[PDB]
């Protein structure tokens, strides 16, 4: 088992860009869903302390979604500022570990 | 989404039940928005064991007539309703345990008619009090409702119109050491308190709470059944009378969408379970672990000691992997203890088995491991032969 | 309020193990999962394991043979160190506290991330 | 997709089963594409309680041997196989209710060997009618075809040798005061008409009907069950002498998807209720309350008054919202009517609280209400006791 | 995603069981990955009905005092443990069937005291034997761990302190003609042999095997059960002792997600079923369907003849269409051939319909059909009376 | 065949109330439920709330405290009172018969509507 | 509970366009969906009688799909009249009234 | 390593019979499914259905009256007869192998496919 | 019962194209779905031998996943030989006989 998610995305400002996570049952259709974001060179932070909620100082236009089998994360707006690196975790029963997936590095185009 | 198992932080005393006490546990947890505040503060909670239900033990007196014939021989048996008084000095003479009462019941001796009158008193039963009204309930006092027994009648009334109901003591008198002191965290919101995170670490919501009084002191009797003293809302209300009822909780079901497949579904399967113990009259360690709780929230633990039904109040919490609960071979750790098996059975349908090995029914399971010692099923004596018919 | 600070080594030689400690300031360890969390430079994270204030371990799998993790409650500190050191080792390492999803209904998730600190070998 | 709830329109008269009688519900409803003109018209069809089966009143005699020995004192009693008439004088004297015949059979008073020849009947049996064939159908008639017992023998074989049946009349006499008259509006595709809405509202479909006639109207009997006297095409072949036998329908199963999720599981998850209460020969509320139809098809509803099972036929009608069922405390509205309360039981496992507040059983479960009422397990006898072993 | 139906290729000879030896199948096959070269290869297996366990045959003596008074008149009866050599003596005896054992028994005519000494031997109980150890096994020995029977003593215990088990045959003698030969492809990875493809066309993978010796003939043990003679890896170790013991397999079960929808529901759902087993002691047409593997593994069928359980070993193949089964009315295929029905009764619960039509449970169901005749619960009596209380 | 027509006051001062009704013309009131949607001027359609041929009602729980809805079957009228008029309430309304999904099989959904018609608030 | 539709939709003619509802179990996963559409000053109609069935004098380039949680109405062609803004209604059961999506207005391009 | 080759007449008249048969060779014929495909020239692909190495016989619920399927295992060739020929019929048809998905866990699906043969109607 | 499956596709080379399959609960839901390919005038040939598995001699840029009732089959790289007619085939229960698609053809742009 593993979660798998796109190489990279890229987008014209003022659009919606959504990034998708896919996994096992034990992953997503078990466990709750994580998604943090990273700026080069610093240590990323929690931007989904939940799957559906934000934690405070998030700004509104993020907003993440889950379906039974796999994650949603969405922008509403594309700012010069949401250029990062994000990662998707989440737990598995069966490995009793934490699970990474390969992260997705947003362009504004 | 529920954790993979729940285990007991902290049990109390081992009490006997029958079939007809057992209900399926609650699997929801309040939770709050916007209380990003938190501040160290202490509490006080009642200990393990009495929050459930501050229970007075008592006795029952049936009398039943040995009269017969004498050469001929026959026996004869009618039962009548006695005098409170008789039934006290009776039961102060079983309770010395002198092999004169047990010769005056055991045997009749009835030696043209001849008779003698005796007085049976069936082994201690239980009543909860509850503390707003002063009363004894229980399932022998019909309608369940007994009032004002310390106030006004020392016996009260049984279902059988043969049987009255003494309790132990003369008087209702009930020890007030039930209180221990614990650290917190205080959640605020604004300014009023939404909630508090307790000494296991749990979060507790304060949302709709009534005041009671335990002991003279004012406390909150929060929407789990657990009771703190802390400050509270002169707007928030008094309990309202009836307590220990038929579930009767409104604001929860309708202000949280019970998930239909999280709750819902859950709810029913206990259900199954439970109707299927009441119409065999039986359990096996299979069907009781399908009454545990799925949260860390207060509950009740059972067990099976002697071919008998227990139960005892507890705090859960939440397991993230087996290796925790059973560190090493024969070891069921509970508070950072091995707990000690009786008869080699656990709480909540926990067995050991043949090999020495700890099984855990919903851990066996998902290993595709079956074993014929949790199948097996056995019948529950009833608690009360006389009382109730 | 809480916040964690990396200490250890900067370069370490193969073959030798690494020292690693971070601490804890502004809150008490209990009740919270402790772990390691590592990043090849411009690649994916990785999940060392954690440890729980009771003392239990868990390991990733792929690295079961090589880490041990300690804690020691009453100075707020804990550390990890590897048994053996490679050319792959060199990495970002990070400290986090890990809130189980269903341990504490107010905490989700890994909140708080130290500064990472860079291990390189020679 | 279901409805939430499903209430009975018109109830018929209660009449009595045993445990074997039940069966689970048809969930099933067709729909037709392309029937798009409507136009008023009248039509005749079955009142209800008549449309299941008609049935005829029986009783059975089953003779016994009271012979004794005479100071000696033992008793003998040994079986026999009667004669017609001597069982219709004793069934007119029963009938008459006097004493003479209570005694001719309860007490032998056999007093050297003395013996005393007894002939008893049994309480009231019931036989379905078929009206193609004039036959009557029912458990204790042996293979479950009995024909022309009023055309040939007054008497028909039981699986009991010693046993034989006994119609209530001399002939099979049956009303043809059967029949009421409702609107409707006919749903016309091109030129055929492929159903029709009757008076509940309820779409019918007319499609894989069959040519029967009762009472000398020719109609035609519906996939549901359902007769309505209507026009028919001559193409529409004759009913198949078969009737009231073991589920025997082959198009709709093949031509109607039935989804795997919507109506198979349904009818899995009524089989295990059903199964259990075979193996169990008990009932309990929230289990009767698995039999119900989803659907707004005709039906039968269940029920237990003096701990005899009841059914009585029905027409369903759907629900959307649980305030239109019980307006108020205590009302649970029938017709637009308060149905009544036998003993605070309702049907369908509906049942009166000791709140006194109607509960049913898929409404409380939908709020997590749990109550040990409706779980509560009772036995019920069968009803044949002599006739089948 | 599992096939519709699976049917029994080849049936072994059936055996008597009682509920207590039923288990759950498993429905896992190993799949291997890089096998992708074919040749066609001879091997040796063993016949149907060995795999299982070879059995021997023994029977157990229980005494009995039958002394009594003597005009006065009263019985008495009190049991002991015998002595092996009047055991065997009454073994014979009663082999020989003569009605001097018999009344020697039955009537103690003990006729002042007077007494009849008797010795009471039960009819003839089965014991799986260990090839490894020499051991037998059964659930009569205390502790399921008999050894050296032959070996040292005559004669074991059994749970009853006055019982003994015999084996029918003075020492332990095993035929060894138990292997047939079959054609088969070999599947190579690299040079390694991952698996081979059986005459029945169904592929076994190799992994995961280890090296037993059968009648002196080195061969592997599967991962399933059956054993094959073949080239075996010296790195391969040997079987460990424990054989025939509770399920203590590793490897399959971490190496192989069980997918929690695919297996962990299902052996859920077949838990169910046999824990209501267990509970009701008694079973029903559709239950016992519920025990079916439902992959082309070795496993073994359940069937009911006399009242009595009865089993049997067979290798399942998978199933595309109902029509392969049933081709016409009234016959079941099994190997080519139409199966025999005993009284109607075919293995799997598969019945013979009042129709005269073959029923199945599974086929029904999912036809929306329903059956009183499946549905119908019968007791099945315990198989050891004595030996176990 | 069946048409509805909504018949009312266009203008009305505030804290009075609205009297709109709606008449149904061709069939007959039986057998299907009847409900009131309004619409704000450029924004989404809102469910006021339905009445049933019996009598029984429901209604939108935002207005519950404010709307009544009355029914008159021996002239195939069924009307709609709210008891406050405010600045928000000026909106376009329509008369619908509900079809429930289950009532009928041969109806589904809200069949017919009626003409929009404007209300607005002085 | 509430139904999430999007905002708007654009496509050049003669293309394929997708318009998707989003709902909880009690809504899509529970009752049917009904998609209706509005022109401009006028009354709304019923698009599509049930969640894949089509009422009469409907043309046959309009159809629905749903899935377990989701809805989605597809336009295989589109037209110059085909511009017009689409609502989405479903049944609640927890609710227990009738709720209606945010409207998509649909622009030819 | 096994293969197929479909034989048989080119062209037919309408209102005949077509005689397609093809050969396995290389491997034995039991344990599998046989089956065969059409394929209008231009158009997507259609199962005229299967046969079994025991005899059981299923056809295409479209063309069930006017398919017939016979094997011979003696000579490894199986056949397809249509009882009545039209202008439709014209098409592609194709030999192949039917390994079901749970029959032999070491193949899924239909393996092997023969080289496709024309069929005209004049 | 039936499968569903796009008329054609279309895509720039260097870019990932993806096609899905639609079906019911008998034959997704079920049981296994498998890809074939198949060039002009010549006989189809098994592209995936499983849902998920890929026989050999397939390049590795072919992978497809399957949804609870729909199947998807999408290509990392296009390239010019990758130009094919794709066809998903799978079995139903209740049909008891082998479904197939409409073709979809992908043209490289
Ligand atoms: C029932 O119990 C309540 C609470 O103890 C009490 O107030 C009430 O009077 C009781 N009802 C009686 C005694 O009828
Ligand atoms: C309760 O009443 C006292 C009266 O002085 C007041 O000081 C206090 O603030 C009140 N608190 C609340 C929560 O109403
Ligand atoms: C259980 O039974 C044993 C044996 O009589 C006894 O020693 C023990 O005290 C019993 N335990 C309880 C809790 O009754
Ligand atoms: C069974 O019943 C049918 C219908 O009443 C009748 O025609 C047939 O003769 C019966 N079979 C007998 C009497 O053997
Ligand atoms: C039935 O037959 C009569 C004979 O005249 C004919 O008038 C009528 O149209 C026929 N109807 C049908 C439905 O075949
Ligand atoms: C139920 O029992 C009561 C009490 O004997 C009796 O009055 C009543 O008529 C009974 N009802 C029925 C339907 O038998
Ligand atoms: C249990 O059985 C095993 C295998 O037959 C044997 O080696 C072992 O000695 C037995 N244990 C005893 C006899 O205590
Ligand atoms: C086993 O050992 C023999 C010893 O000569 C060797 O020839 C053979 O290749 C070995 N096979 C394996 C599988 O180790
Ligand atoms: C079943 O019972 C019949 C009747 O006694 C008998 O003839 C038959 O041999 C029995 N079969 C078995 C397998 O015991």
């Amino acid at each position: 088992s593993v979660l798998t998610q796109s190489p990279s995305a890229s987008d014209t400002p003022g659009q919606r860009v959504t990034i998708s996570c896919s996994g096992s049952s034990s992953n997503i259709g078990s466990n709750y869903v994580y998604w943090y974001q990273q700026f080069p060179g610093t240590a990323p932070k929690l931007l989904i302390y939940k799957s559906d909620k934000r934690p405070s100082g998030v700004p509104d236009r993020f907003s993440g979604s889950t379906s039974g089998t796999s994650a949603s994360l969405a922008i509403s707006g594309l700012r010069s500022e949401d250029e990062a690196d994000y990662y998707c975790a989440a737990w598995d029963n069966r490995l009793s570990g934490w699970l990474f997936g390969g992260g997705t590095k947003l362009t504004v185009l | 989404k529920f954790p993979i198992y729940t285990i007991p932080d902290k049990l109390g005393p081992w009490s006997p039940i029958d079939i007809h006490h057992l209900s399926c546990p609650n699997n929801l947890v309040v939770e709050d928005e916007g209380c990003t505040n938190l501040s160290g503060f202490s509490y006080m909670e009642l200990k393990v064991g009495y929050i459930s239900a501050i229970k007075m033990n008592g006795f029952t007196c049936t009398g039943v007539v040995t009269e017969a014939e004498t050469v001929t021989t026959t026996f004869k048996r009618k039962h009548f309703r006695p005098t409170p008084d008789a039934c006290r000095a009776a039961y102060n003479w079983k309770m010395a345990g002198d092999p004169r009462y047990e010769e005056s019941l055991h045997n009749p001796y009835p030696d043209v008619k001849t008779t003698k009158e005796s007085l049976v008193i069936i082994s201690p039963s239980v009543a909860d009090l509850d503390p707003y009204d002063r009363s004894l309930h229980s399932r022998v006092f019909p309608g369940g409702n007994c009032s004002g027994v310390a106030v006004s009648s020392t016996y009260c009334s049984t279902n059988h119109d043969y049987t009255i109901w003494m309790p132990e003591n003369p008087r209702l008198g009930m020890s007030c050491d039930i209180f221990t002191n614990s650290r917190g965290k205080r959640a605020s919101k604004g300014s009023e308190t939404c909630g508090f995170v307790d000494e296991r670490g749990l979060y507790k919501s304060l949302k709709g709470a009534c005041k009671l009084k335990l002991c003279g002191v004012l406390g909150l009797r929060l929407m789990d059944g657990t009771w703190v003293a802390m400050q509270t809302s002169n707007e928030t209300k008094w309990c309202p009378p009836g307590q220990l009822v038929n579930l009767h909780d409104f604001r929860s079901d309708e202000i949280e969408h019970l998930v239909v497949e999280e709750l819902v579904k859950k709810r029913e399967e206990c259900l199954d379970a439970l109707e299927s113990i009441m119409t065999t009259k039986s359990v096996s360690f299979r069907r009781l672990s399908h009454l545990r709780k799925l949260v860390p929230g207060f509950g009740k633990a059972y067990t099976i000691f002697n071919k008998t039904l227990m139960e005892a109040d507890a705090h859960y919490k939440s397991v993230r992997t087996w290796n925790e609960i059973i560190p090493s071979k024969g070891c069921l750790r509970v508070g950072g203890r091995c707990h000690p098996h009786v008869n080699g059975v656990f709480f909540n349908g926990i067995i050991l088995g043949p090999d020495g090995n700890v099984l855990i029914p919903e851990m066996q399971s998902s290993l595709l491991q079956q074993h014929m010692e949790l199948l097996v099923s056995s019948v529950i004596p009833l608690m009360h032969p006389l009382a109730d018919p | 309020q809480v916040h964690l600070q990396e200490s250890g080594p900067g370069l370490v030689k193969p073959s030798e193990t690494l020292s690693l400690t971070c601490t804890v300031s502004g809150d008490s360890m209990n009740n919270f999962y402790w772990g390691w969390i590592r990043q090849p430079a411009g690649k994916g994270l990785e999940w060392i394991g954690y440890i729980y204030y009771s003392g239990t371990t868990n390991y990733n799998p792929s690295l079961k043979s090589r880490v041990t993790i300690s804690i020691d409650t009453s100075k707020n500190q804990f550390s990890l160190k590897v048994n053996s050191v490679t050319a792959a080792d060199t990495a970002v390492y990070y400290c986090a506290r890990d809130s189980g999803d269903y341990v504490s209904y107010y905490y989700y998730g890994m909140d708080v991330w130290g500064p990472g600190t860079t291990v390189t070998v020679s």
